[PDB]
């Protein structure tokens, strides 16, 4: 398991899914490593967003070994380009250029090396499947032989995370550094297709690394690693393929099962105080599979004394290319406190000042009031044409959606509050802490809700809560603990 | 095979042009002990943060002449890189500084002028690969 | 009328946070004997190359927490350009670092954060126009 992975100091290559698996494994790996060795040679982890950078970089701690936090685009620019440029191809090419990702774009790797000698810029590659900085900087490294050296001396180990976006010649480069500079790579990524690709994202390099090395060492992730035991053998009894991954234990304390026979505010009493497994200072959290099952729990709820904010779905929260950067565009114009530098971080790669003000230009037609639903849709093209990204057009009636109402403004806040209820697609990234959950939403003998059951069961971390309102929820439970010959799964007061 | 070629030392106080080379263990002795009180110090200066902060004074400077600069140098071998650890300590923060043409050697200098006014010198260095072009250490 | 506003003092020995207006003539007084002494040297850390090259100790670090950051910050009114001298001295040394938006004001800051492991924070000054963006003084 994990202990496994990180006890390995060679190549280690992992596949990541279900989310945040991943970040938490990796700071925990890179504080390791750095705590075995005591010698000057450094890590480098390198992310594809600036936020990714950052939440690596506030867990970590101190970087007084001078580890490299900070972008892939960041990377090659301060470690390979800036310094050793001058060194391989001369002092007519500058050291104090400026990259700008939108502007210059050109045909032959040719070109752009005259728009970095005379025009004093780095611009990117017109097709975007080709990346010329790395292009650049693998160049660099082979004409210049300090720049071979300053990096051989500096880093003994690579990080690199989401690598399923990586492009080929950004692929070449860490390659280069592995077959020729022997440096360690430790690389997370994604198998999964999935829906977030880097725009010049080839999956099959990630793919072939996985079939045809021999040189990494390949290890696997649990997706529901932070739910604890009990919730998980409870969670993946639904779903055939996951009912062989989970081993049963002698005494199941965290799942807790309670027939509904009094009003719903009674059992969230009963609960809190006749059996006290589920403290009022913890967030609690109530799963509904409509919006109207939400509001009439809320409105039951506020009659007594108990105190709630609901979080709805919004028409962003679907399975699209551009969902997640849509989100954050949505929480720049809704939240003052939210800065653009916060937006900025979202986006691929390390804008420079100048660039950020173009973007933040044209999303400032955005801030005022009352300007209609064509005007939004521009400035969403807009938004996009500058990123080179094409935009669904349900993606942008999704946007103009909310940006039109006060509806599902609370969703995008950025307050947070203790006790609330979601929606099973309301949350269906983030996790909770404890969650109750009622039976009478998903039918279990032909298999329709399984998935959004799975996801409903998989958010609780610690304590989790049904309540058995059917009895086909009850038998699909009772069956199937005969054919596995379970006991318990399941803790009834 | 040693990261320490030579160091150079230029009118500080009673060196007023001394070349001597060096290696890894060195054990200096002789009659002055001026001389060898001032070679230890010349190190200091070049290399000890504490030592550097307080600056030249007008006795340091050679036959205390203010006009003639301080200069002290000191070469370095860096062609046993492949095999040498403590090479690859220097190479991880010079980074740029260095050329590959001339990748096996490596200057690091101490150079200071004396102002009248300010009735202070202050200590600059340098360093770099190429001797005539070194560059201010960051 | 008065080139010193005021100064800030975060962090520093005794001061967790302390705001205090300044004019050119400013006589301290008190019970607090230590608060007197470490106003006057709060002011010699920001100015004065001679303490300010010693850097922080831990004991200068507020309650001994080394986590919070040593901060002194000396507004500056630049108002009076037109006819006070001294205020044409401190522009001529500044140069680019104000920008004509916010030119009445000038920020001299000082800024420490601590190293466990080389047992020293250092004593970086910054200056500038905004105090958002202020640059490290050349």
């Amino acid at each position: 398991s994990r202990e496994q992975i990180i006890k390995d100091g060679g190549n280690i290559l992992v596949t990541a899914g279900a989310g945040s698996g991943k970040t938490t494994i990796l700071v925990s790996k890179i504080e390791a490593d750095l705590k075995e060795n005591k010698t000057h040679y450094s890590i480098a982890a390198v992310t594809f967003t600036n936020k990714a950078a950052k939440e690596i970089e506030g867990r970590l701690g101190y970087s007084s070994r001078g580890n490299f936090i900070g972008t892939n685009d960041g990377f090659v620019e301060s470690e390979i380009i800036r310094p050793f440029i001058k060194d391989a191809f001369g002092n007519d090419y500058p050291d104090n250029f400026t990259a700008e990702y939108f502007d210059n774009q050109f045909a032959s790797y040719d070109k752009g090396l005259q728009v970095l000698k005379y025009q004093n810029i780095l611009g990117t590659y017109s097709n975007p499947k080709k990346n010329f900085k790395f292009q650049l900087a693998l160049d660099i490294l082979k004409k210049s032989l300090v720049a071979r050296q300053y990096i051989f001396s500096k880093y003994f180990k690579i990080f690199i995370d989401e690598y399923q976006d990586s492009d080929k010649d950004m692929h070449n480069l860490f390659m280069y550094l592995k077959d020729q500079l022997k440096i360690k790579l430790f690389i997370v990524g994604d198998p999964k297709q999935s829906i977030y690709i880097w725009r010049g994202a080839e999956p099959e390099n990630f793919n072939g690394l996985i079939e045809n090395s021999t040189d990494f060492n390949k290890y696997h992730l649990t997706s529901n690693f932070r739910c604890c035991q009990d919730i998980q053998n409870y969670s993946n009894l639904f779903n055939e393929e996951t009912r062989s991954l989970i081993k049963e234990k002698n005494e199941v304390q965290n799942v807790i099962s309670i027939a509904d026979d009094m009003p719903i505010s009674d059992i969230l009493l009963k609960l809190t105080e006749e059996k006290q497994v589920l403290n009022i200072e913890a967030e609690l959290v109530i799963l509904v599979r409509r919006r109207n099952q939400a509001i009439e729990i809320m409105k039951e709820l506020n009659e007594e004394g108990f105190n709630f904010i609901f979080i709805p779905q919004t028409p962003l929260d679907r399975a699209t290319p551009n969902a997640t950067l849509l989100k954050e565009v949505i929480k720049y114009v809704k939240n003052d406190r939210y800065s653009i530098y916060d937006l900025a971080a979202e986006i691929v790669g390390n804008l420079s000042s100048r660039e950020i003000k173009e973007i933040q230009k044209i999303i400032n037609e955005l801030l005022v009031p009352n300007i209609n639903q064509v005007l939004i849709n521009q400035v969403l093209i807009n938004l996009f044409a500058k990123l080179e990204i094409t935009l669904d057009t349900r993606e942008i009636t999704a946007f103009t959606e909310v940006m039109m109402t006060n509806e599902f403004d609370i969703a995008f806040d950025t307050n947070e509050y203790l006790h609330k209820i979601f929606t099973v697609h309301s949350a269906k990234g983030l996790e909770f802490n404890q969650v109750i959950i009622t039976a009478s939403d998903y039918n279990v003998h032909y298999n329709r809700d399984t998935n959004e059951h799975y996801v409903a069961t998989t958010r609780a971390k610690d304590k989790l809560i049904v309540i058995m309102d059917n009895k086909k929820y009850s038998d699909y439970i009772e069956t199937l603990m005969k054919e596995l010959k379970i006991k318990n799964i399941i803790k009834s007061i | 095979s040693s990261k320490f070629s030579n160091i150079t030392i230029k009118n500080f106080r009673n060196f007023e042009k001394v070349n001597i080379n060096l290696d890894n263990k060195n054990v200096i002795f002789g009659m002055n002990d001026i001389g060898k009180t001032n070679f230890l110090y010349a190190l200091r200066f070049l290399l000890d943060k504490e030592i550097r902060k307080f600056g030249f004074n007008k006795s340091d400077y050679h036959k205390h002449d203010t006009s003639k600069k301080i200069e002290i140098i000191l070469t370095l071998d860096l062609s046993n890189y492949e095999k040498d650890e403590d090479t690859k300590k220097l190479i991880s923060v010079v980074k740029g500084a260095r050329t590959s043409a001339n990748a096996d050697v490596f200057y690091i200098a101490l150079e200071s002028k004396y102002d009248d006014k300010e009735l202070y010198g202050n200590i600059i260095l340098k360093w770099g690969s190429e001797l005539d072009n070194l560059i201010d250490i960051p």
